[PDB]
C-alpha cells in the first residue's frame, strides 16, 4: 500500500525528469529566472526600509525606546508567520497561486504605510507587509526548481540568489537618493506632514508591484498539476516549455512527443473549504515529521537555526559597534569650562558638545541659539532671558533659575534634571515631542555607504557559489563556507575603528554567502514535490525567528564585551557545520 | 440673628446689629478706593482690628449654638518660607479657651477650645499646584456652623467639605473681646482681605447659608476674575471657561481680521510650590462706557457698554457685521472711526432670566435693540474664532447647558505676581 505509493512516486519522478529532458533549458527557464528573480528582490529591498526611515520617523511620529526596537523587528516576526503560512498554502493551492497573493498583500500593505501617521498602525501595516513577503523565498526557489534537469540544477538554482544583493543594493541607492532631501514637506492636510522617508517608503514598495505584473505571465509548475491529479494542464505547461525553447533555439517544427504522464491517484461551504484547508496543511506539516523524514528535517532545523542566528546577530553588530565607536570618539572630543561668571550681555552662540560647569550667569539674554549636546551643570541664572532656544541633547542638572523667562523655547520639562526654578516662565513654547529624540544628520550617508559595501561584498561568493555548486557539491559549499564564516568570527576580535569594523563586515558578509547559497539549494532537492514548500516554509520561518533572537542578543552585547558575539557566533557556525556535514548528498539525483 | 457684623459707614466701621459694639482700627489698616467696605490686614502690629462686645453676649454657655460668616481672599503662597507656618488671623481666645481661625499653606482652618484644652479641627484644603484655580487670591464666601450637640461643618460657596464631632467639648469661654490680626507668620510680606464679618447665635442650615451666600454676592453686579467689581477703562485679560487653555489673540485689522483662541497657555513656575497656568496672555479687553446713568465706574447688570481690544498697545472696536452667512457672526476688531454702523454696542449680564447669579456674559446687540446672541466661539476648520450666535440663546431658553458663553475678566493683581 504505502510502498505501493512510494513505486508510484518514484516512477512519476524518473518520467518527469526525462520529459525535461526532452524539453531543454532555454529561453523559457531564463524568463522565469527573471520574473522570480524580482520576486526575491522585492524581499531583499524589505528589511532595509525600516532601519533607513528609522531616524527620520523617531522625530517625526516621537518613537520612544521600546518602540524603535519592536520596529526593528517587526519584518523579522512578519516574515516568521508569512513564510509558514504562504509555505503550507502552496501546496494545496499553487506556487504561483500564493505567489500572487503574498506579493499583492506585500505590496498593499507597503503603499499603505506610506501613508500611516500614528506608530501602532504604522507597526500594524509593516507586520502586514512582513507577512506578505515572506513567502517569497519558500515558493520562489521550489517553483523554479519544477522545471529544471538534474544536469545543472544547483548552478541554475544559485544564480538565483544574485537577486537578494540586487535588492540591497537598490534599497541602499534609493535611500541615498531620496532620504538626505530634508526639505521636501508635501502638505495634504494641516494634522498630516509628508517627508522623503514616505517617498523611500514607496518606491521601496516598487519592485513588489512589479513582481506582481511580471509573474502573472508566467504557468504553474506542471509538478504541481500532476501531484494533485490534473494531468491535462501539467500536459500543456510541459508542451509550453518545450514549444518556447525550441522556438528560441532556431527549431520551430519539432513536437512534442509525450502524449500520456502518469499522475499521482487521488482518492457555510467556504468555512468547510478553510477548515478541509487546514487539515490538508497540517498533513502534509506532520508527514514532513514522519518516518521517512524525521533525521534529515532535525539536521535541516539546526543548520536553519544555528546559521540565521549567527549571520543575523552579527550582521546587526556591526553598525551599531561603528556607531558606538563614533559616540565613544564623540565624547572624547567634549570640551569642559569649569566656572564661569557672565553678566549683562546679550550672548548667542551656536555650541556643540560642550560641558558647562560652576557657572553664574545674571541678566543674561539668550536669543536665538543653537545648543547640540550641551550640557549646564550647577549653574545659577538669575533674571536670565531665552528666547528662540533650539535644544538637542541638551540638558541642565543641579541648576537654579531665579525670575527667568523661557520666551518661544523647546526647553521643555525633561530638560531640566534635579533643578530648581523660581518664579520662572514658560511662554509660546515650541511644538516638540515628550522626550528626546536625538537627531542623525551627515551619518547617514556614509550608512548607506556601509550597506553598499555589506552587500557586494557578498557579490563575489555568490559567482564562485553558483558557478561550483554543481562541480564541488552541496555539502562541501554549505561546510566550507560555514567553517570559514567561523574562522572570520574568530578574526572580530583584531577591530577597535571603524575602518576595521567596515572591512570585517565585508569579509563575513562575502564569506556566509556561499553557505546561504549551499543551504537554498539543499533544501530545495532533499523534500518531495507535494511538500517541498511546506518544509521551506517552516525552515525559513525558523529562520526569522533565529533572526529575532540573535539580533536581540547581539544588540545586547555591544559596548559590553567583544567575547560574547565571537563565542556564540562560532559555536553556533561550528555546530551548524557539524549538522550540515550528516546530511545526504542530492547531487546528480532526478528531483524526486 | 445678628449679633456682630462689620461693615463700613462714613469713615468709619460700625455694627449693624442692635448692640453698638466699640471697634477700635489700627493706624496702617488699608480699604480699597472702590470697595472700601472690605477691609485689609498686612504683617505689622498696628494692622490691627479691635472689636469689643457686651457681657450679655459672651459665649459663655453650654449647650450655646452660634455660627459666623465672612469672605476671604487670600493672595498666592510664592517661595518655601509660606510652608508649615499656620497663622491665626481671627483670635477670640481667652485664658486658653474661645475660638480662632487660623491658616496654612493652601488650608482654612476652623479651631474652637474650650477651658479643658482639648483641640477640634475642621480643614479646607485647595491645592496650589492647579492650571486654573477657583480659590487663589480669589474671594471666598467661608462660613461654619457648630452645633454644641451634634458637630461643627464648614462650608464654603454655599457647599460642604469637611466636618467633625464636637461632643467632647464641655464648656467654651470665649474671649470679650475679638482679635483680626495677623499673628504667627515669619514671611514680612503676606496679608489677607476679609469683608462682610457677621455672628449668629444659632447653627445656620443650608437654605439659610445660600440664601446669605446670594444676598451678599451683589448679583447685580458683575464680578471679575478676583471677584471684586468689574471697572470701566480698565485693561481685562480674557479667559473662556468652557475652554480655559487658550487665550484672545488677533492676527489682522479690520473686517477681513478676525479674533480666535490661541493656546495652549504658559506657565508660571516655582518648583514645588506653584505650577499654575499664566493668566496674563493675550489681548486686553477694555470696556467704555455708552449709556451707563450711573456716576461711578462699577459695571452693574442690564448695561450696554462699549468693548476696547488692545493690540500692540493700540485700542480699537469690537464689532459684526449682522447680515453674514450662517447663525453664528464672526467678532472682528475695527478701527473706532471706521466702524459705520456695525453692531457693537453689548449688553452686559450678570444673572439670569430668574435672577440666578451666573458668571459674565456679553450679548452684542445692534443700533435696533435686536439680540444678534451672546458672544461665544465656534470652531472653523480646526480654528477656534469668535462668534456672536441666537444658539446660546436658545439653550438659555430652554434651560440647556450653553458651551462658550460664559467669560472672565483678570486684570493684573499684585496677590498673583506673574511678570508681565
Ligand atoms: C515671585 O514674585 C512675587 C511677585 O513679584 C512679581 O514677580 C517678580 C518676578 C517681579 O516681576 C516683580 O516685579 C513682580 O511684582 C514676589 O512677591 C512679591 O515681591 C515683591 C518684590 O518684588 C514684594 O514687594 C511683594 O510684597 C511680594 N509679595 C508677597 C505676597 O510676598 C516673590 O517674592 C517672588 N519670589 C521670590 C523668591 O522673590
Ligand atoms: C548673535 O551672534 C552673532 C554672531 O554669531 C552676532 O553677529 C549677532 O549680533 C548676535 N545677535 C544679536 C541680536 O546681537
Ligand atoms: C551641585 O551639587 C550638589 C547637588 O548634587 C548641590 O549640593 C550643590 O549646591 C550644587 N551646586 C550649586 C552651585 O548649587
Amino acid at each position: 500500500g504505502e510502498a505501493q505509493r512510494r513505486k508510484e512516486r518514484e516512477e512519476l519522478a524518473q518520467q518527469y525528469e526525462a520529459i525535461l529532458r526532452e524539453c531543454g533549458h532555454g529561453r523559457f527557464q531564463w524568463t522565469l529566472y527573471f520574473v522570480l528573480g524580482l520576486a526575491l528582490m522585492a524581499d531583499g529591498v524589505e528589511v532595509f526600509v525600516v532601519g533607513f526611515v528609522l531616524p527620520s520617523a523617531e522625530k517625526d511620529m516621537c518613537l520612544s525606546d521600546s518602540n524603535k526596537g519592536m520596529l526593528g523587528l517587526i519584518v523579522y516576526l512578519g516574515m516568521m508567520v508569512g513564510a509558514f503560512l504562504w509555505g503550507g498554502l502552496a501546496d494545496r493551492l499553487g506556487r504561483r497561486q500564493c505567489l500572487l497573493i503574498s506579493l499583492s498583500v506585500n505590496s498593499v500593505f507597503a503603499f499603505f504605510s506610506s501613508f500611516v501617521q500614528g506608530y501602532g498602525t504604522f507597526l500594524f501595516c509593516r507586520l502586514l507587509s512582513g507577512v506578505g513577503i515572506g513567502g517569497s523565498i519558500p515558493i520562489v526557489f521550489s517553483y523554479f526548481s519544477e522545471f529544471l534537469a538534474q544536469e545543472k540544477r544547483g548552478e541554475h538554482l544559485s544564480w538565483l540568489c544574485m537577486f537578494w544583493m540586487i535588492g540591497g543594493v537598490y534599497a541602499a541607492a534609493m535611500a541615498w537618493a531620496i532620504i538626505p532631501h530634508y526639505g521636501w514637506s508635501f502638505q495634504m492636510g494641516s494634522a498630516y506632514q509628508f517627508h522623503s522617508w514616505r517617498v523611500f517608503v514607496l518606491v521601496c514598495a516598487f519592485p513588489s508591484v512589479f513582481a506582481i505584473g511580471a509573474l502573472t505571465t508566467q504557468p504553474e509548475s506542471p509538478r504541481f498539476f500532476l501531484e494533485n491529479g490534473k494531468h491535462d494542464e501539467a500536459w500543456m505547461v510541459l508542451k509550453q516549455v518545450h514549444d518556447t525553447n525550441m522556438r528560441a533555439k532556431g527549431h520551430p517544427e519539432r513536437v512534442f512527443s509525450v502524449t500520456h504522464i502518469k499522475t499521482i491517484h487521488q482518492e457555510q461551504r467556504w468555512g468547510v473549504r478553510a477548515l478541509s484547508l487546514g487539515g490538508q496543511v497540517w498533513g502534509n506539516f506532520l508527514s514532513c515529521f514522519g518516518p521517512e523524514y524525521r533525521r534529515i528535517t532535525l539536521m535541516m532545523m539546526g543548520v536553519w537555526f544555528t546559521m540565521s542566528f549567527s549571520y543575523y546577530g552579527l550582521t546587526v553588530w556591526f553598525p551599531d559597534m561603528i556607531r558606538h565607536l563614533q559616540a565613544v570618539d564623540y565624547a572624547s572630543r567634549t570640551k569642559v569650562f569649569p566656572g564661569e561668571r557672565v553678566e549683562h550681555v546679550t550672548f548667542n552662540f551656536t555650541l556643540e558638545n560642550q560641558i558647562h560647569r560652576g557657572g553664574q550667569y545674571f541678566n543674561d539674554k539668550f536669543i536665538g541659539l543653537r545648543l547640540k549636546s550641551v550640557s549646564f551643570e550647577d549653574s545659577l541664572f538669575e533674571e536670565c532671558y531665552f528666547e528662540d532656544v533650539t535644544s538637542s541633547n541638551t540638558f541642565f542638572r543641579n541648576c537654579t533659575f531665579i525670575n527667568t523667562v523661557f520666551y518661544n523655547t523647546d526647553l521643555f520639562e525633561y530638560k531640566f534634571v534635579n533643578s530648581r526654578l523660581i518664579n520662572s516662565t514658560f511662554l509660546h513654547n515650541k511644538e516638540g515631542c515628550p522626550l528626546d529624540v536625538t537627531g542623525t544628520g551627515e551619518g547617514a550617508y556614509m550608512v548607506y555607504f556601509v550597506s553598499f559595501l555589506g552587500t557586494l561584498a557578498v557579490l563575489p561568493g555568490n559567482i564562485v557559489s553558483a558557478l561550483l555548486m554543481d562541480k564541488i557539491g552541496r555539502l562541501r559549499m554549505l561546510a566550507g563556507s560555514s567553517v570559514m564564516s567561523c574562522v572570520s568570527c574568530f578574526f572580530l576580535s583584531f577591530g577597535n575603528s571603524e575602518s576595521a569594523m567596515i572591512a570585517l563586515l565585508c569579509l563575513f558578509g562575502g564569506v556566509s554567502i556561499a553557505s546561504w547559497n549551499a543551504l537554498d539549494v539543499l533544501t530545495v532537492e532533499l523534500y518531495p514535490s507535494d511538500k517541498r514548500t511546506t518544509a521551506f516554509g517552516f525552515l525559513n520561518a525558523l529562520c526569522k525567528l533565529a533572526a529575532v533572537l540573535g539580533i536581540s542578543i547581539f544588540t545586547s552585547f555591544v559596548g559590553i564585551t567583544k567575547a560574547a558575539p565571537i563565542l556564540f557566533a562560532s559555536a553556533a557556525l561550528a555546530l551548524g557545520s557539524s549538522l550540515a556535514l550528516k546530511l545526504p548528498e542530492t547531487r546528480g539525483q532526478v528531483l524526486q | 440673628t445678628s449679633i456682630l457684623s462689620i461693615v463700613y459707614k462714613k469713615d468709619d466701621l460700625i455694627d449693624l446689629s442692635r448692640y453698638g459694639a466699640k471697634i477700635n482700627i489700627g493706624d496702617r489698616v488699608y480699604y480699597d478706593s472702590i470697595d472700601k467696605n472690605q477691609i485689609k490686614l498686612i504683617n505689622l502690629e498696628s494692622s490691627t482690628i479691635e472689636v469689643i462686645l457686651k457681657n450679655a453676649i459672651v459665649y459663655n454657655s453650654m449647650y450655646e449654638n452660634f455660627s459666623t460668616s465672612f469672605w476671604i481672599k487670600i493672595p498666592k503662597y510664592f517661595s518655601k518660607i509660606n510652608l508649615n507656618n499656620e497663622y491665626t488671623i481671627i483670635n477670640c481666645i481667652e485664658n486658653n479657651s474661645g475660638w480662632k481661625v487660623s491658616l496654612n499653606y493652601g488650608e482654612i482652618i476652623w479651631t474652637l477650645q474650650d477651658n479643658k484644652q482639648n483641640i477640634q479641627r475642621v480643614v479646607f484644603k485647595y491645592s496650589q499646584m492647579v492650571n486654573i484655580s477657583d480659590y487663589i487670591n480669589r474671594w471666598i464666601f467661608v462660613t461654619i456652623t457648630n452645633n454644641r450637640l451634634t458637630k461643627s461643618k464648614i462650608y464654603i460657596n454655599g457647599r460642604l467639605i469637611d466636618q467633625k464631632p464636637i461632643s467632647n467639648l464641655g464648656n467654651i469661654h470665649a474671649s470679650n473681646k475679638i482679635m483680626f490680626k495677623l499673628d504667627g507668620c515669619r514671611d514680612p510680606r503676606r496679608y489677607i482681605m476679609i469683608k462682610y464679618f457677621n455672628l449668629f447665635d444659632k447653627e445656620l442650615n443650608e437654605k439659610e447659608i445660600k440664601d446669605l451666600y446670594d444676598s451678599q454676592s451683589n448679583s447685580g453686579i458683575l464680578k471679575d476674575f478676583w471677584g471684586n467689581y468689574l471697572q470701566y477703562d480698565k485693561p481685562y485679560y480674557m479667559l473662556n471657561l468652557f475652554d480655559p487653555n487658550k487665550y484672545v489673540d488677533v492676527n489682522n485689522i479690520g473686517i477681513r481680521g478676525y479674533m480666535y483662541l490661541k493656546g495652549p497657555r504658559g506657565s508660571v513656575v516655582t518648583t514645588n510650590i506653584y505650577l499654575n497656568s499664566t493668566l496674563y496672555e493675550g489681548t486686553k479687553f477694555i470696556i467704555k462706557k455708552y449709556a451707563s446713568g450711573n456716576e461711578d465706574n462699577i459695571v452693574r447688570n442690564n448695561d450696554r457698554v462699549y468693548i476696547n481690544v488692545v493690540v500692540k498697545n493700540k485700542e480699537y472696536r469690537l464689532a459684526t457685521n449682522a447680515s453674514q452667512a450662517g447663525v453664528e457672526k464672526i467678532l472682528s476688531a475695527l478701527e473706532i472711526p471706521d466702524v459705520g454702523n456695525l453692531s457693537q454696542v453689548v449688553v452686559m449680564k450678570s444673572k439670569d432670566d430668574q435672577g440666578i447669579r451666573n458668571k459674565c456674559k456679553m450679548n452684542l446687540q445692534d443700533n435696533n435693540g435686536n439680540d444678534i446672541g451672546f458672544i461665544g466661539f465656534h470652531l472653523y476648520d480646526n480654528i477656534a474664532k469668535l462668534v456672536a450666535s441666537n444658539w446660546y440663546n436658545r439653550q438659555v431658553g430652554k434651560a440647556s447647558r450653553t458651551f462658550g458663553c460664559s467669560w472672565e475678566f483678570i486684570p493684573v493683581d499684585d496677590g498673583w505676581g506673574e511678570s508681565s
